[PDB]
């Protein structure tokens, strides 16, 4: 506050409270895979070059 | 609880420090504000503060004068804080020379407006007016901020010197040839129920009488003509409603020795007054008598 | 350094919502039938005196002699109450429907709004409902007393439309930014008992004072040392243009009907506003008892 002059309107003691919040924004970039890469990676084939 | 603590002597308030002194002393800092002696702490006189326009605060710069709020059915400025002298302008009790004197000082746009609001409505003054007590300090601003008291003595800050109560000579009224050790001061608004004028009479009663019946007996005995005028207006004019031919309330009590004649000066205008130096206000509601 | 207070307790359980409701009424007036020290919650306010058959006048008669107090603080342990004293200032809430100004003479009134309401939903326990008396400026209290008495006086002629128009005129009351109305005292086309005896005593003292006056001024006229007496009898003689034990009984009857009307013909100021806070929820007023 500022000390006002004599006879002037004064200023009162002021408390003030603000409450910020949060948002939600979940993201997703899905990817697909063919059966060829899963079949030839997760399963073992014969010994050929 | 202990007999040591119960039979312990009571604590002197002036010997113990303030709450701010021990609060600053606990955490041990220093501020530029001097705080070790709070002012107005030993003040039994409960006071109040009032804003009022400039047009009513003449003959008020000297400390000590009554202050009366009024009611007006207009909404925004509804309550004016009128001094006692502007009230005495309207009154038929005051002498016409002094009337033309103190009207000549109160030439203001607010004062004449209050004078119109006094006699405009159908109500009498005692149902309209309401005291506040006596004033002790001024602000003298573009609007004035007076300090009145409800109960207690009238004194300057630090109690360096006492403040007196002023009353003009025409409102002054005693009913005994000699006074007691103590005497109360009252307010009297007596109604002349005459045909041409209904302007009242304003009085203060520096009397040593406290009991209300023994006060109202002497009040009827001194104002028998006014009650006769009341009952004459009752018999002459039918279907009118007159009430409260006089009203009475307690204002305070004085020392009964400092009562003396002084004068007020405002813009080199003398106005002779009865002055009561050591006086404490004591307010009360408007009782009435017929 | 403690002060002399009153420790009031609650035998019902109290919610945190009810504690937060109770802490809104910090500077609230509470009447108490006798200033004890450890009082229960059953004697806070006027719910001890809520009655279906009784009315406003007996509430005013009880409130003339109740010990009014102020609250200090609310705790999960207990509740603090403060008895005021004369010549000291206190903060007091404006729970009344009318805003105040500085220097207004204030006095305590029984609540016109009764029973369940959107404003009377304060601290309501199971069998208990905390009610608070109103703190009204003095001329509005006088207006309410006069208007309620005269609305009680028109109880026996509600069949006439003109009397209903006069009642509807009386039932609305204006004030400074205040246009509240009051409930009519006649219910079930009958009047409650205290208001009935009050207006009956009013009519009785009016009838007896109209009756006995001429004989008394005729007796007083033969010692005429006061010229007010002859115009006093001339008033009654222009208005018209007995056994001695009957006289004694009529005098005692007139004075007892006046004595039963003592609380209504006058009242005392309780507070006067030293200053008023902004928003007009509360004001600092000096007690006057």
């Amino acid at each position: 506050r500022v000390a006002s002059g004599a006879g002037l309107p004064t200023s009162r003691q002021t408390t003030i409270m603000v409450t910020k919040y949060s948002e939600k924004s979940p993201i997703t970039i899905p990817f697909e895979l063919s059966a060829a890469c899963l079949t030839y990676l997760r399963e073992t084939f014969e010994g050929t070059i | 609880m202990d007999a040591r603590a119960v039979a312990k002597r009571p604590r002197d308030p002036a010997d113990e420090d303030n709450e701010l002194v021990t609060a600053l002393k606990a955490k041990r800092e220093v501020n530029t504000i001097s705080v070790r002696y709070l002012y107005h702490a030993d003040h039994q006189a409960l006071t109040a503060r009032f804003f009022v326009p400039e047009g009513l605060v003449e003959f008020e710069a000297q400390p000590g004068a009554l202050l009366i709020r009024m009611e007006t059915g207009c909404d925004s400025p509804r309550h004016l804080y009128i001094s006692l002298y502007l009230l005495g302008i309207r009154a038929s009790n005051v002498s016409a020379s002094t009337r033309c004197l103190l009207e000549s000082v109160y030439t203001a746009s607010a004062a004449r407006a209050a004078l119109q609001w006094l006699d405009l409505g159908p109500h009498l003054l005692h149902r309209r007016l309401e005291t506040l007590g006596c004033v002790k300090t001024v602000s003298l601003g573009i609007t004035s901020l007076l300090t009145c008291v409800m109960r207690g003595y009238l004194y300057n800050t630090l109690k360096t010197e006492v403040f007196a109560l002023m009353i003009p000579k025409d409102m002054y009224l005693t009913w005994e040839e000699t006074r007691g050790r103590l005497q109360y001061v009252y307010l009297i608004i007596v109604y002349d129920y005459d045909g041409p004028e209904t302007r009242p009479g304003i009085y203060v009663l520096t009397s040593s009488i406290a009991h209300w019946q023994t006060l109202v007996d002497v009040a009827r005995g001194k104002f028998a003509r006014e009650r006769c005028s009341f009952v004459n207006r009752r018999i002459t004019r039918p279907r009118q409603i007159p009430l409260c031919t006089g009203v009475i309330q307690k204002l305070g009590w004085c020392l009964a020795d400092d009562i003396h004649t002084s004068f007020l000066v405002h813009k080199e205008l003398k106005l002779s007054v009865v002055r009561l130096d050591n006086f404490s206000v004591e307010l009360g509601d408007f009782r009435e008598f017929v | 350094a403690m002060e002399a207070n009153i420790f009031c307790t609650f035998d019902h359980k109290l919610s945190i919502a009810d504690v937060g409701k109770l802490t809104k009424l910090v500077a609230a007036v509470v009447p108490i039938p006798q200033r004890l020290h450890l009082i229960k919650h059953y004697q806070l306010g006027l719910h001890q005196f809520v009655d279906h058959t009784r009315g406003y006048v007996r509430l005013r008669g009880l409130l003339r002699n109740m010990t009014l107090t102020l609250m200090r603080r609310v705790e999960g342990n207990q509740i603090l109450l403060h008895v005021p004293t004369h010549g000291l200032l206190y903060t007091v809430l404006n729970t009344g429907p009318v805003t105040w100004e500085k220097g207004d003479a204030l006095c305590v009134l029984p609540p016109l709004f009764h029973g369940p309401l959107a404003r009377e939903n304060l601290l309501t326990l199971g069998q208990w409902e905390l009610v608070l008396p109103w703190i009204v400026p003095m001329p509005l209290a006088l207006e309410i007393n006069q208007r309620l008495l005269i609305m009680g006086l028109f109880s026996l002629d509600r069949s006439y439309e003109e009397v209903k128009a006069a009642v509807q005129q009386l039932q609305t009351i204006t004030f400074r930014d205040a246009t509240f109305t009051i409930p009519d005292p006649v219910i079930d086309q009958h009047l409650l008992i205290d208001m009935k005896t009050a207006c009956l005593s009013m009519s009785m003292v009016a009838n007896l004072a109209s009756e006995l006056t001429m004989t008394y001024v005729r007796k007083l006229a033969l010692e005429d040392s006061s010229m007010l007496l002859v115009k006093c009898q001339e008033l009654l003689m222009r208005l018209d243009r007995v056994s001695p034990d009957d006289e004694i009984a009529r005098l005692s009857a007139l004075f007892v009907m006046l004595r039963q009307l003592d609380d209504l013909i006058r009242e005392q100021v309780v507070f006067t506003v030293c200053d008023v806070s902004p928003d007009n929820k509360s004001a600092t007023c000096i007690f006057k008892g």
